[PDB]
RNA sequence: GUUUGACCUCAAAUCAGGUAGGAGUACCCGCUGAACUUAAGCAUAUCAAUAAGCGGAGGAAAAGAAACCAACCGGGAUUGCCUUAGUAACGGCGAGUGAAGCGGCAAAAGCUCAAAUUUGAAAUCUGGUACCUUCGGUGCCCGAGUUGUAAUUUGGAGAGGG
RNA sequence: GUUCUUUGUAAAGUGCCUUCGAAGAGUCGAGUUGUUUGGGAAUGCAGCUCUAAGUGGGUGGUUCCAUCUAAAGCUAA
RNA sequence: AUGGUGAA
């Protein structure tokens, strides 16, 4: 070749890069519990097996709990704003708990919002407060 | 020679009935960029620390306008008849004659741009209005209908 | 398929031929040309030859007519 | 003339290429959850093999919506129709096993 | 809105109204250059559905082709030399005289930073997408390709050089079959 | 001749409810 | 094609719109004088000439047909 | 008397083999009305209506590899299905056509079909050519000398 | 107002910020296109939807989420491999040319517009400039933009409310 | 893993009930002149003439039935 | 034959 020719004459070098034992050996990243219980000299689908979690949901071509305990394990273990508590405490105190002249006033629900809506609200306000 | 749906259009709205058209719409600009900014901003200083009704405002989008009547929401509609392409502005004295909405057509397309914060409008229509302003509303409407609309009647034919 | 409405097929379509001239008709009737006696029906040899002759004397039926 | 001398290299490409897909998606099975279905024309129809993707039937009737059907790695498909009886019973119970064996991370 | 009245006002075409509008701009476009800049689309319902947003970094080109390979793709090829720096999107008839045709070929800047941020166009910037015009990867380009789907389609569906390629060179494995 | 436009339009042309967002401010 | 395209009340006020404000082309403008003379007969061959297959002059005269008896009486 | 019109009509799909026979026997029947396309039944009887055609000629397309070939009559036609594997024409015809009403009927059909009419608007006085029909193995065979 | 002012269009500049050319070219995408040679002379078949030439890309390209294939107890984006198969089919049936659906596998991922109004408020973006935690954020000014920029929707429907 | 901040009557999802509900044209197609193929239902494309429809339109199967939704675009392996 | 270099 002409231009490979020049790199191997010249004094400049060449950009030599080692990087086939990495193609092989790749660590696993998106898990810890994992990360611990991974043989590396097995193959992917034989630690999938010693694991017990399956490697493939299809019937395979070709032929052929320590761990998943620990992932049932970690499997066991909202607010209002400050106008809307403000704006709720407005109504609460003018009729009470008849919604119907709740969503028929105009001067406190600007936004004609539905019986269901305000009640809701409500429910959630009477849990941080009275 | 102008087929004549093209040529409905120059046959505009004369001297005194456009100047009193916009003595009307002046009235009723859209809140420019800089007066809505400030308004919000007098609205976070207050809102903040410690109700109004809807305004009145032209409408004057053209896929806005074509909404608005076959709504049927415009009661005015101004139409400008210098457009870049005609056939945009065409069938809109069409339907606004179909539709029974009364219309208007203006002449100056940077004439409408000045009273709706835009460089030009095409077509700008007034839905609704201030209670003060409803007769002189209506009056114009019957202006415009005896002006416009009677004496051209003939102007869907004619080459 | 039945042979009732075929046969009221031949009253209202067919036209009569015999009324008019033969200039008219133009159309060689060669009877008695059976064809299942032709020998060799796959190799198109004997299909050819009769075929070709079944045509050519149908001519002279209707040269004395023209 | 084309001749396959690398019949050798790309298996064991491809291997390293499952190897790494699961290093990354390390606790999820490489593929996704593919349906059941009858192959056409009257020669295969005895044959029942590997759909691509189930519904939006299937799912409904399974207990999940769709969007979130993919999200738990089941392949949907929205061209595909339910048709056939057998077919929609058996992969039904297909994702109603495969809903039972999942165990979904939470997000915190 | 008024783009539904555009749509079937465009249909029909030789109506009187667009008759009209046709012998005046085809009388204006000859007075202007073979390739030149329209600043608004004269057919905008078009232009949207081919892909137009009225914004800064869109282009509207009006380009003149000759009568009696494809004027279309033709049309986008002289637009691609002049305006080197814009991508070709789509392109779109206009209007036609007897010696001439006119397309407004419509195109991105890719430079322009309104294009590099928001997703719906940011895939024009991709160095994949210089000339499409060049390599038949518009409308009219995969038109004239064959480019479709069904048995009409089935000697030219994947590049009709692959498939010749790939029937007419001898594959052979380790272990011969 | 302005034929079908002389017989004049009563309902819109569409049928689609209005949302609240055209009542309770914006 | 469960959607397959419903009359839609807007799209018919669109398309008959449309249909009167454009006029008409050189070859209905000479169709529509081509019935009152010649008749629907002669018409058909014109319009089937004019476009591709018969299928679309049927619905083209139709067309024409409804224009003129809805334009003379009312 | 014998004032007649043909009318070959043709489905979507007609190219070399089939269009060799349709433009060619279009030239050789000088009262031929060569038509654009069609697709579907009834609406053939209409075709007729136009022209004042009494003859008509259908090539139906269906299965990738066969041929569909419609012959009928314009008022009340008794139409006949096939499958086959600008002088004024000579008819030569067979013995066993008038064996049966089965091939009789179509005998009568191809005399003033795929003949001719002696006042044609394309017709000339010079002769040419015969016309060859005959029956073997439950088909025709047609070849132009 | 025989002034003046809106726009639209055409200009301008050694202004500010950019960008396109050329090289390489095995692969890919387009465009253009012979002849020696094969059947007997050569118009097709045949060299050949080749070689040369021209234009354009990338780490791959192209293709791609059906206006698809089918005729079945239906399949379900695309690409590639195995097979279908030297089969259907075409070819002075001859030099011969030569698929495709199904099936097995490799790899798998879907979505964005245009479409009916944010109209109780262009909710959007460019640029300049001032700072900041600088592949950017924020304030302010400017321009674009209603001949429609944002949000909401793409038939798998979807939206309005309850 | 470790924290610092999360807000606004904010952003969705799901089931039921109620009222509506627009999807690409000098394009589809048609005739013809060339190119493309081994393509028999001129396949595909281009040139030129004319040029549609919305209980629509395209493609296939023996009188109906099945199948998709063109004329816009993106996308790894 | 394709493409190029030279030339009373």
């Amino acid at each position: 070749s002409v231009r490979k020719r020049k790199m191997n004459r010249s004094s400049v070098g060449k950009a030599t890069r080692r990087n086939k034992d990495k193609q092989r050996k790749i660590n696993i990243q998106s898990n810890p519990i994992i990360a611990a219980n991974w043989d590396y000299s097995l193959t992917m689908a034989q630690n999938y097996k010693k694991l017990g979690l399956r490697a493939k949901l299809q019937t395979p071509a070709g032929g052929k709990e320590t761990e998943v305990v620990k992932k049932l394990e970690e499997l066991a273990s909202r607010s209002q704003s400050e106008r809307e508590e403000e704006w709720l405490e407005k109504l609460y105190k003018k009729h009470g708990d008849d919604y119907k002249k709740m969503f028929f006033d105009k001067k406190l629900n600007i936004y004609q919002q539905s019986e269901g809506d305000l009640k809701r609200r409500l429910l959630r306000w009477k849990k941080r407060n009275g | 020679k102008v087929p004549p749906t093209i040529a409905q259009f120059q046959y505009t709205l004369d001297r005194n009935t456009a100047a009193e058209t916009f003595k009307l719409f002046n009235k009723y600009r859209p809140e420019t960029a800089a007066e809505k900014k400030e308004r919000l901003t007098k609205e976070a200083a207050a809102v903040a620390e410690g109700a109004s009704p809807k305004p009145y405002a032209v409408k004057y989008g053209l896929n806005h306008v074509v909404a608005l009547i076959e709504n049927k929401k415009a009661k005015l509609v101004l139409i400008a008849n210098d457009v870049d392409p005609i056939e945009l502005v065409v069938f809109l004295p069409a339907l606004c004659k179909k539709m029974g909405v009364p219309y208007a057509i203006v002449k100056g397309k940077a004439r409408l741009g000045t009273l709706v914060n835009q460089k030009t409008s095409a077509v700008a229509a007034l839905t609704e209005v201030r209670a003060e302003d409803e007769a002189a509303l209506a009056k114009l409407v019957s202006t415009i209908d005896a002006n416009f609309a009677d004496k051209y009647d003939e102007v869907k034919k004619h080459w | 398929n039945n042979t009732k409405a075929m046969k009221h097929a031949l009253e209202r379509v067919q036209l009569p031929w015999k009324k008019h001239s033969f200039q008219e008709h133009q159309s060689v009737t060669s009877e008695t040309n059976t064809d299942e006696h032709i020998k060799d029906i796959y190799d198109d040899t004997e299909r050819e030859l009769a075929f070709y002759k079944q045509s050519l004397d149908a001519v002279l039926v209707a040269r004395d007519e023209l | 003339v084309k001749v396959h001398f690398d019949q050798a290299g790309k298996k064991v490409s491809r291997r390293n290429a499952r190897a790494t897909r699961a290093a990354k998606i390390a606790p999820r099975p490489l593929d996704l959850l593919r349906p059941v279905v009858r192959a056409p024309t009257v020669k295969y129809n005895r044959k029942v093999r590997a759909g691509r993707g189930f519904t939006l039937a299937e799912v409904k009737a399974a207990g999940l919506t769709a969007a979130y059907a993919r999200t738990i790695g089941i392949a949907v498909d929205h061209r595909r129709q339910n048709r056939n009886q057998e077919i929609f019973d058996a992969n039904v119970q297909r994702l109603k096993e495969y809903q039972s064996k999942i165990i979904v991370f939470p997000r915190n | 809105g008024a783009y539904k009245y555009l749509e079937e006002l465009q249909r029909k075409k030789q109506s009187d109204v667009l008759r009209f509008l046709q012998r005046v701009r085809v009388w204006e476009y000859r007075q202007k250059n073979v390739i030149h800049r329209a600043a608004r689309p004269t057919r905008p319902d078009k232009a949207r559905r081919l892909g137009y947003k009225a914004k800064q970094g869109f282009v509207i080109y009006r380009v003149r082709v000759r009568r009696g390979r494809s004027l279309r793709a033709t049309a986008e090829e002289r637009v691609g030399r002049r305006a080197a720096n814009l991508r070709v999107l789509n392109s779109y008839w206009v209007n036609q005289d007897s010696t001439y045709k006119y397309f407004e070929v419509i195109l991105v800047d890719p430079q322009h930073k309104a294009i590099r941020r928001d997703a719906r166009y940011n895939w024009i910037c991709d160095p994949v997408h210089k000339h499409r015009e060049a390599r038949g990867l518009t409308a009219t380009g995969k038109k004239s390709r064959g480019i479709n789907k069904g048995h009409k389609f089935n000697n030219t569906k994947a590049g009709r050089r692959k498939t010749w390629k790939r029937q007419n060179t001898l594959s052979l494995w380790r272990y011969r079959k | 001749i302005d034929w079908f436009t002389r017989h004049e339009e009563v309902m819109p042309l569409t049928a689609v409810p209005e949302p609240k967002r055209r009542f309770v401010p914006s | 094609s469960y959607k397959k395209g419903a009359a839609s009340n807007r799209t018919k006020f669109v398309r008959s719109l449309v249909r009167e404000i454009a006029g008409l082309s050189p070859y209905e403008r000479r169709l529509i004088d081509l019935i009152r003379n010649s008749g629907e007969k002669r018409a058909r061959k014109v319009a089937k000439k004019r476009l591709g297959s018969f299928t679309r002059a049927k619905a083209k005269v139709e067309e024409m047909n409804n224009i003129i008896a809805a334009s003379r009486r009312h | 008397m014998n004032k007649q019109r043909t009318l070959l009509i043709s489905s979507r799909g007609v190219n070399y083999r089939h269009r060799h026979l349709i433009q060619d026997l279009s030239g050789l029947l000088p009262h031929s009305r060569k038509e654009p396309k069609l697709d579907t039944l009834q609406q053939l009887n209409e075709i007729a209506e136009l022209y004042n055609c009494n003859n008509v000629l259908f090539f139906e397309a269906r299965k990738h590899q066969d041929l569909y070939l419609w012959l009928s009559k314009p008022p009340n036609g008794p139409t006949i299905k096939f499958y086959i594997q600008g002088s004024r024409p000579v008819l030569s015809f067979d013995q066993r056509f008038e064996s049966s009403p089965h091939y009789q009927l179509i005998k009568e059909l191809l005399v003033h079909n795929f003949g001719v009419p002696p006042n044609a608007r394309k017709s000339k006085p010079f002769i040419d050519h015969v016309m060859s029909f005959s029956i073997v193995d439950d088909k025709i065979w047609v070849r132009t000398y």
